[PDB]
């Protein structure tokens, strides 16, 4: 594993871009999620409502799902793909995601070794 | 014949406007001191909403949104 375990969500949210698998948005995000039929679930720290931590994490906690934690809801809106770009490639546009589930994963070495490595060591 | 204009009737059937309810997510579950989960209406039987959906507690019936399922 080369990678640092910040930046390496960019591969697992790519492929679940790509293979039509992500769920976002938060009624979208839990309901699908505790359907048992989606693995893993991102989401933010920084955010304005307090029972918004306690929904997710109770519906991780007694549902089997694991919790990963970013910053601000903009950086997850630019690994979301919701962010529209400029001429020349500026991200210019931002609608932040707090709330992201997986369903179907891509096959990678590369986001699963730094997800199954941070996750061995969480346990 | 030159088209006559006459627009009156009833001045205004006004079209449905979409109540936007803020964060209506949040009423669903309630959480207690331990960060256990209650749900606190029913779950709907049919296939496509099976499990990821929920009903709708009206006063006299139950009414998921989806295969537009009731109940008394
Ligand atoms: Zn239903």
């Amino acid at each position: 594993g080369v990678m640092d375990v910040n930046t390496a969500l960019q591969e697992v949210l790519k492929t679940a871009l790509i293979h039509d698998g992500l769920a976002r948005g938060i009624r979208e995000a839990a309901k699908a999620l505790d359907k048992r039929q989606a693995h893993l679930c991102v989401l933010a720290s920084n955010c304005d409502e307090p029972m918004y931590v306690k929904l997710v994490e109770a519906l991780c906690a007694e549902h089997q799902i694991n919790l990963i934690k970013v910053d601000d809801n903009k950086k997850l809106g630019e690994w979301v793909g919701l962010c529209k770009i400029d001429r020349e490639g500026k991200p210019r546009k931002v609608v932040g995601c707090s709330c992201v589930v997986v369903k179907d994963y891509g096959k990678e070495s590369q986001a699963k070794d730094v997800i199954e490595e941070y996750f061995k060591c969480k346990k | 014949k030159k088209r006559k204009k006459k627009s009156c009737t009833t001045p205004k059937k006004n079209k449905h406007k979409r109540k936007k309810v803020k964060l209506a997510v949040l009423k669903y579950y309630k959480v207690d001191e331990n960060g256990k989960i209650s749900r606190l209406r029913r779950e709907c039987p049919s296939d496509e909403c099976g499990a990821g959906v929920f009903m709708a507690s009206h006063f006299d019936r139950h009414y998921c949104g989806k295969c537009c399922l009731t109940y008394c």
